RNA sequence: UUUACUUAUUCAAUGAAGCGGAGCUGGAAUUCAUUUUCCACGUUCUAGCAUUCAAGGUCCCAUUCGGGGCUGAUCCGGGUU
RNA sequence: UCUAAGGGUCGGGUACGAUCAACUUAGAACUGGUACGGACAAGGGGAAUCUGACUGUCUAAUUAAAACAUAGCAUUGCGAUGGUCAGAAAGUGAUGUUGACGCAAU
RNA sequence: GCUUGUGACGGCCCGUGAAAAUCCACAGGAAGGAAUAGUUUUCAUGCCAGGUCGUACUGAUAACCGCAGCAGGUCUCCAAG
RNA sequence: GAUGGGGAAGCUCCGUUUCAAAGGCCUGAUUUUAUGCAGGCCACCAUCGAAAGGGAAUCCGGUUAAGAUUCCGGAACCUGG
């Protein structure tokens, strides 16, 4: 199928983000007034949760497990389309295109994004993709 | 009666290598665990010209089995092998091209380079570009292996001898005449002062056994004992037979 | 070795701390095509670097001028 | 032969030839079979590999180089992969393929 | 390269100023596809030693 | 216009060393010259330097061939040898 | 005299790293009582990544933050090979 | 003293025009006490014999050659516990960062 | 135009044409670090100090070597019409 | 070319990381006190050898009988703290 659709798991490819994990939470096929490609609205991880061990107790746990994340208008050549995917909903409606355009719109979003990535890690919901793809 | 030349040769003097830019000195990685048990990956990183030699030599790296950290070697490259190319060496490696493996595990027939004598002597027979060697054959008990080396002699090793597959890269590299002086100049420029070599028939006696005379000439047989001695041996040592070899040579 | 424009920035130079001297330098210099007009230089001898500010206009220099630190040190021409 | 089939398609069907256009195609998910060429990389053969599986696309690895593929689609240029979009009367879509 | 800030000497992605970017998306499918090929590798032949 | 008659590129070499050996060069010269396809992205693009080195202006691939000639004859015909032998024990 | 031994003597290799012996498990094997045995006993589409006594499991310290044992990684001989 | 040919740079609805800057080369007149690469600069040529193929080398200070070297050709030794060579000796050295498409000796 | 610097190319090789100090970067993520206030000196500005020996001239038909103010020899850079 | 060594009657010869028990960095542990020990590494093996090779950083104007990228004037830059 068109398997850029509203949940699939990617990869970005090419810059800053590069190597990142995201999630596609509204595509635009084809085109943009603005992006003349064809391109994805992703949200995704730009700083994963460290490794957690036994040894970590109570408030460095909390702290490994400090989610960073991220948003992107991204042309589909700089992804990797992924057999895996991610649940959206939580922050179907944060992540628009009305959400870039003002900084504040955009700070506002990670912070949901952040409160959905963190609470998903915890209880192994989607795994991999809080973890880091090394290259 | 003066020393004669090659008797200077041996005193090292002018008549050392010429060593400042060669790339190291070509070896197979040392015979350990992985490589003796198993086999271990590698990579042709680069495959590099070596001054004065033949062939080319390929840089091919490793990981270290016990610490984190690469680690690379100089293999001779074999025709044919190439950057970005992967190695497999060990007694459990396959038999293509390029790999390395202990000449118990390949059939007869096989065709290897940069062999050693013994196990672990990190290779010794056929490294001239051109060359290669040629199993013919294995005695299972008392492990042997029996080969035919690049002079024509059979030998026969032990089956731990690690060879790698194919033969030396940059072959057929002496039917170019020379030409010049010039080119030979420069040939021998890096390997040893060598070159050009004086007739010993040019010489005085002081110089030479053949020195003197009034026409060139050796004045006695030319062919030269064994058991000759320092300043004698100069013609045709140990020389069992002489003259134009007409007939068809190859040992059988 | 600095050439500076912002007045504002300048007149946070001039005040310091480290800024012992200054100096005024005036020129005759020509306009466009035909008239002459009357530049001034205002540098500020910093520690590690001379800042240096063009004031093209007469009328913006002479206000400057007595904007001056009554402190500072100037050296007129 | 294959590439009988293949010249069919090529003479009354539709089809892109490329790398960076199969790509396109695949994520459109036009594609109805992809040919892949001997000696194209494997990372790129395993990319498409991927792309073709996502997009649940069949896959054919002619046993040709890049320069003869070119040739199979009847084009003086190389070609280290082409997408069936539209096979014309060619029946590579259904047969042994 | 000591007189001179931290911007100069790099570029914003994983590996700024050490790999060559075009160099660096081939890192990345790759080491994404080696990964997932491993996947495949692990349970064809976990299939095998059920089926042999 | 033909320019020589049949010296081609040994021409440089004048009337000096003899017919024959010019002759001899002038074979291997052409082969090493010589602009060859590669075996990875299938191009005519693989060119010497360096005796037994030859690698690949677009797609840079380093191969390690014969001196004046990428491959060469023994090298193919034991490349020939290693698949027999290498078959004989996959069955 | 032959041919066998290894500790003298001799040769190589290595930041003396995995040796020799036994056991586990797979499995060919054909069972003439039941095992007599023989091999195996974590890596091969790809110019990625492989490091912090390791994560896991389990046991302690007296719970704070830190930290230790054991296992993961089977035994026995200290002949580096 | 004339003639001809060889260039730049600008606007044109989606055929040209305007100028700026150059020594090259050929052609034609006129002219002189037939001179003019006017000083400077600047190969003598040809036909053979002997001999070394060529370029290169040497007797500093009586020999530059036909002598040495060279490519090419041919022979010899050697698979490392080795060939050839060094040292009084040695837990010593050259070839050797080497392996017969090699090193050594003619 | 001449000198010289440099670039993108191209020719050649059985010749493919040094080393080390030193400097930076990235992969890694040990660890440390905030709202009643923390982290930051690879951004700017500001403070201090920087020892030791050489430094004259000649470099040649007179400062060097040839017994010498010897027609010899003795490494280089700049270069007008 | 010193060094554990190995030769040599011996002056000395050989070996240069070599059949050697070959060493120092980061900071924690101190709040008896200054540095014992708590980690963890790195096994790198002397040294001399370039006033043309490598290499942190300066320019202009003025100035002397004779010094100047060294003085003075101005304006910078590097290294360490
Ligand atoms: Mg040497
Ligand atoms: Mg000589
Ligand atoms: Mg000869
Ligand atoms: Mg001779
Ligand atoms: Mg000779
Ligand atoms: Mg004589
Ligand atoms: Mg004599
Ligand atoms: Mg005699
Ligand atoms: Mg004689
Ligand atoms: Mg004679
Ligand atoms: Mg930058
Ligand atoms: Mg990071
Ligand atoms: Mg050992
Ligand atoms: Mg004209
Ligand atoms: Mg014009
Ligand atoms: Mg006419
Ligand atoms: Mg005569
Ligand atoms: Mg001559
Ligand atoms: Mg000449
Ligand atoms: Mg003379
Ligand atoms: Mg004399
Ligand atoms: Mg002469
Ligand atoms: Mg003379
Ligand atoms: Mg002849
Ligand atoms: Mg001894
Ligand atoms: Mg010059
Ligand atoms: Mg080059
Ligand atoms: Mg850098
Ligand atoms: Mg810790
Ligand atoms: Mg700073
Ligand atoms: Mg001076
Ligand atoms: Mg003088
Ligand atoms: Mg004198
Ligand atoms: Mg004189
Ligand atoms: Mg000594
Ligand atoms: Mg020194
Ligand atoms: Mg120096
Ligand atoms: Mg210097
Ligand atoms: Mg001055
Ligand atoms: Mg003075
Ligand atoms: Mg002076
Ligand atoms: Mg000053
Ligand atoms: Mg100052
Ligand atoms: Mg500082
Ligand atoms: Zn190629």
């Amino acid at each position: 199928a068109k398997f850029l659709k509203a949940g699939k798991v990617a990869v970005v490819v090419r810059g800053r983000y590069a190597g990142k994990k995201v999630v596609i939470v509204k595509p635009h096929d084809e085109g943009s007034k603005s992006h003349p490609f064809g391109h994805a609205l992703v949200a995704g991880i730009e700083r994963y949760p460290l490794k957690v061990t036994k040894k970590h107790g109570a408030k460095k746990v909390a702290k490994r497990t400090k989610i960073k994340p991220f948003i992107k208008v991204v042309n589909y050549n700089h992804l990797l389309p992924t057999r895996y995917t991610l649940d959206v909903e939580a922050f179907k409606s944060v992540v628009s295109t009305e959400t870039f355009e003002q900084p504040s719109q955009r700070e506002e979003a990670k912070k949901v994004v952040k409160k959905a990535f963190e609470e998903r890690h915890q209880a192994g919901k989607n795994q991999w993709f809080f973890s880091k793809l090394r290259f | 009666g003066r020393v004669i030349r090659n008797q200077r040769k041996g005193a090292g003097s002018i008549f050392t290598s010429h060593t400042r830019l060669r790339q190291g000195a070509a070896k197979l990685r040392t015979l350990d665990y992985a490589e003796r048990h198993g086999y271990i990956r590698g990579i042709v990183k680069q495959i590099v010209h070596d001054s004065g030699r033949g062939a080319p030599l390929a840089k091919v790296v490793f990981r270290d089995p016990y610490k984190y950290r690469l680690r690379e070697e100089i293999f001779i490259a074999n025709e044919g092998v190439h950057t970005g190319q992967f190695i497999y060496a060990g007694k459990k490696a396959s038999l293509n091209v390029g790999n390395v493996l202990p000449l118990g595990s390949v059939p007869e027939g096989t065709i290897v380079s940069n062999v050693e004598e013994k196990p672990g002597d990190r290779g010794a027979l056929a490294r001239a570009s051109g060359n290669y060697v040629i199993i013919i054959g294995h005695n299972p008990d008392e492990n042997k292996t029996r080969v035919r080396l690049p002079s024509g002699a059979k030998k026969v090793i032990s089956s731990d001898a690690r060879g790698v597959i194919g033969v030396i890269a940059g072959g057929g590299r002496v039917d170019k005449p020379l030409l010049k002086a010039g080119r030979a100049f420069h040939k021998y420029r890096l390997k040893r002062n060598s070159w050009p070599k004086t007739r010993g028939v040019a010489m005085n006696p002081v110089d030479h056994p053949h020195g003197g005379g009034n026409h060139q000439h050796i004045g006695k047989a030319s062919t030269i004992s064994r058991g000759a001695v320092s300043g004698q041996k100069a013609g045709l040592i140990a020389a069992r037979r002489t003259g134009l070899l007409r007939g068809s040579q190859k040992t059988q | 070795a600095r050439e500076i424009t912002d007045i504002k920035q300048f007149l946070e130079l001039t005040r310091r701390a480290d800024v012992k001297t200054a100096t005024v330098k005036i020129n005759k210099k020509l306009n466009k095509a035909g008239k002459p007009f009357r530049q001034t230089k205002f540098k500020v001898r910093g520690s590690s670097s001379l800042y240096t500010l063009v004031i093209n206009d007469a009328g913006k220099a002479k206000k400057l001028i007595q904007s001056l630190p009554p402190t500072l040190k100037v050296n007129r021409l | 032969s294959i590439n009988q089939k293949l010249a069919l398609v090529i003479k009354s069907g539709k089809y892109t030839l490329g790398y960076k256009s199969t790509v396109k195609s695949l994520r459109q998910g036009k594609s109805k079979l992809i040919i892949i060429a001997a000696n194209t990389p494997v990372l790129r053969k395993s990319e498409l590999e991927y792309y073709a599986m996502l997009s649940k696309t069949k896959v054919y690895y002619f046993q040709g180089g890049n320069n003869e593929l070119g040739t199979a689609v009847g084009k003086l240029f190389r070609v280290g992969v082409v997408s069936i979009l539209e096979a014309g009367d060619s029946d590579i879509l259904t047969t042994l393929a | 390269y000591a007189t001179v800030s931290k911007t100069h000497k790099t570029v914003s992605r994983a590996y700024g100023g050490s790999r060559c970017a075009n160099c660096v998306k081939e890192r990345i499918i790759r080491a994404f596809l080696i990964e997932e090929q491993k996947i495949v590798k692990k349970v064809v032949k976990e299939q095998t030693e059920a089926a042999k | 216009a033909k320019r020589t008659k049949k010296v081609g590129i040994t021409g440089k070499y004048g009337v000096r060393y003899g017919s024959s050996l010019r002759r001899q060069v002038k074979k291997l010269e052409i082969q090493q010259h010589a602009r060859y396809d590669c075996s990875f992205c299938g191009k005519k693009t693989v060119k010497r330097g360096a005796a037994g080195i030859w690698t690949c202006s677009c797609c840079k691939k380093t191969v390690a061939g014969g001196a004046y000639t990428v491959s060469t004859a023994a090298a193919a015909t034991v490349r020939s040898t290693i698949r027999r032998l290498r078959e004989m024990v996959e069955a």
